[PDB]
Order: structure tokens, then sequence, then C-alpha cells
């Protein structure tokens, strides 16, 4: 209710969290989130990583029937960084931290 | 009386067993609905109420049946062992389907398709009904969410209508033969045909094919837009003008030579997009190289960074 006042065209999409691989706690929380929105996205950020790539991972819930019960699993998605000149300039200025053609 | 009614019950059921639905009109008065003064068990009354629903469905009177089952839905919540819920859900989904409320029936059937109590064949049948009701539903984003949900399922790959759900969700062109097969496999009550025929499904498929052809073509002639949608050229021009007018497409019609123009993809933004795609390919190729040969990749990285 608060944020609908400021951003009118923006809508709920999913939730995010911090950790490693998806966990049963995450798949339990995803059910409560899915109770609000039919297809919520899941975002996981690893604050302590060891690779040389961005640790952000995006998942979507896929339900399945197996062994006589319904199990909900996570399918990974591929994301791309969005484009905006103001956002790019702000990000570059923040990253750098110190003639007009030089 | 209880025994007197029961004795005729099996006889009437056996007489109806001949698959005679014409007699289903008269069987309604043969059932002892209110003749007893005593209030029977809740389960018996609910079972009678539910069995009257499918009988009236064959009698083609759903308008009163909707409120009739709605008022019993309040008492249906309680005094259920296991199968009352399944029967009530199936009957409600069927009565919603028969009332041309396709989108709500699709959601109900999708929810029904996951209950584990019923058999696997029943689950597949519920999924098939949900898919058909979604496809027959009215255009909008609501139906789009259900289409995406069905597409994410895999149990839908073994249905006969998957080849049309895939093209409906992904914005492809549905040819004539696929639509003919889908219509042949449909039920008579689902095949609505407002006013002069104009079957609603046939108009929606045409309007979807025209919308999907706007992504493959830069500008298409009337004589070949009609041959792509399987309609006369005048009809193609009329439908294109109708969709362009209100809000449903982008483009304009030139009537002199005869051509409808979609978006034109200005040169410079296209150049920027192609630069983005080429750099994306470079990044993906580097990631693949780094992943399929880490030991050589580390040595290669530590040969120009420290150079």
């Amino acid at each position: 209710e608060q944020f609908k006042q400021v951003f009118k065209e923006l809508e709920f999409l999913g939730w995010y969290t911090t950790g490693g691989p998806p966990d049963p706690s995450d798949i339990h929380v995803h059910k409560q989130v899915c109770e609000i929105i039919e297809s919520p996205l899941f975002l996981k950020l690893n604050p302590m990583t060891k690779h040389t790539d961005l640790p952000v991972s995006v998942f979507e819930s896929v339900i399945d029937i197996i062994n006589g019960e319904a199990t909900m699993l996570f399918a990974e998605l591929t994301y791309t960084l969005a484009t905006e000149e103001a956002e790019r300039i702000g990000v570059d200025h923040v990253a750098r931290m110190t003639s007009t053609v030089a | 009386e209880e025994q007197v009614a029961s004795i005729r019950q099996h006889l009437a059921s056996i007489y109806e067993k001949e698959e005679d639905w014409r007699n289903a009109a008269q069987v309604l008065v043969g059932i002892p609905l209110e003749t007893g003064q005593k209030q029977y068990n809740v389960d018996y009354k609910l079972e009678t109420y539910l069995k009257i629903a499918r009988l009236y469905l064959e009698d083609d009177d759903p308008v009163q049946a909707e409120a009739y089952i709605n008022r019993a839905s309040l008492l249906q919540n309680e005094s259920t062992n296991e199968q009352l819920q399944i029967h009530y859900k199936v009957c409600y989904a069927r009565v919603l389907d028969y009332r041309r409320k396709f989108i709500e029936a699709a959601q109900r059937y999708n929810e029904l398709s996951y209950k584990t109590i019923v058999h696997e064949s029943e689950r597949l049948e519920a999924l098939k009904h949900a898919l058909h009701c979604t496809i027959l539903a009215s255009a909008g984003q609501q139906r789009s969410r259900m289409l995406a949900t069905l597409f994410k399922d895999e149990r839908c790959q073994q249905l006969a209508a998957y080849g049309i759900l895939e093209k409906m969700y992904l914005d492809r062109i549905i040819r004539g033969n696929q639509l003919q097969e889908f219509a042949a496999m449909l039920m008579p009550h689902q095949k609505a045909t407002t006013a002069d025929g104009s079957s609603i499904l046939d108009r929606a498929v045409i309007e979807h094919n025209l919308l999907s052809a706007s992504k493959l073509y830069n500008n298409i002639t009337f004589e070949e837009l009609g041959a792509l949608l399987e309609i006369p050229a005048a009809k193609a021009e009329k439908i294109a003008s109708q969709m362009i007018t209100e809000g449903r497409m982008n483009g304009f019609i030139d009537q002199i030579d005869g051509i409808v123009h979609f978006e034109t993809r200005e040169a410079l933004p296209t150049w920027d997009k192609q630069i983005q795609s080429l750099c994306f390919q470079v990044n993906n190729l580097l990631e693949k190289i780094s992943q399929t040969a880490p030991e050589w990749t580390a040595q290669a990285m530590e040969a120009q960074m420290a150079q």
C-alpha cells in the first residue's frame, strides 16, 4: 500500500534472499510467497563467493507429480543486466571513486 | 417411505443405464426429493443435490443450476469424508464449463489436477479440460498467466492440444489443419458461435495469427496476408484495419498498391542492438572456454594481465 503511492506502474514479482544453493527452507518460504502471486521469481545472492562471476542466481518454481505426491522444484533462469544511461553513469561513478575530453 | 423409494431407485437406475438421457428429464420427479417429512443425513442430501446437478446438465438448464449448487455449496463444506470434495469440485467445474465461463473453469480444473486422492487418469483428464478451457477463454493477461502455467507443466506434453498451446503461448501462427483438428476434438457446448456463425474461436485464431505475423514481416501485401490467414484479401484488410485502429497492433495501411506496414526497426538503434548481441556472444564464448578448460584458462589469463 505504501509503495503503490510512489511507483504506480510497478508490481510485485517475487522475493530475494542470501545463501548458497536453494534449500528446503527456501522452498518452504516460496510456498508462502506463491500464496500471494501465481508465479513469483526467486533471487539468491551469495555474499561470500569464491568464483570470478556475479553470484546472483534467479529461479522459478516448477511443480511436478512424483511417487504419489506433488513436489515443487526450482528451475534456473538466465538474466541480463538492463540498460539506462542514468543508471549506467551512476554505477560507473560509484564504482570508480576517482581537459574535458581527457 | 424410505424402503418404497429405495426399491424403485435401483429399477430407475437400471432403466437409465441404457444411456437414455432423454428420460433424464422425467427422472427428476422420480427421485424422492422432499416427499419425506424427516430430515435425512447431511451426506445423503448432499449426494442427492450433486447427482441432480449432472442430470440437469444433460437437460441443458445451467442458469438455475448455478445458483442451485451455489446455495448448497455452503452446506457442502462440512460433513465430507473424502469423496464429497472431489465430486463437488468436478460438478462445479463442469457447470462452470457449460456456462461458457471458460477462464474460471480452467483455474478450477488446474487446481483439481493436483489433488492426489483421485486417480492418475482423472488428473490427466482434469489437465486436458483445463487446457481446453484456457485455449477457449477470452483474450487478456489473466488467460495469459494460465497459459504460462500450463506451458511450464510437463504433464501437458502428452495431451493432444499441446501443439496448439505451444503456438498460442509463444505467439506463433496456427495453420488451418491444427485448428480443424482442435475443433474436431472439441465438445459441442464449447463451440460457441455468436450471431452469424462467426465462430468465436475462428475469429480469435485469425486475430492471433495476424498479431503473430507482425513479428516476422516488415510489410505484407493484402493478397498474401489473406493467403496466410486463409481468408479473402478484403477480409484481411478489414481485420488489419480493425486491429490497427483501436489498440491491438502497430502499423499503417497503404491502399494504393496495397500493403500493411508493421514496425520498421530504425537503423541506428538496430546497430546498437547488434553490437549488444555480438558482445553477448563474446562473453558467453569466453565463459564456455573458461569452464571447459580451467587449467589452461588460468594460465592464459595469467599471461597478459601480468604482462
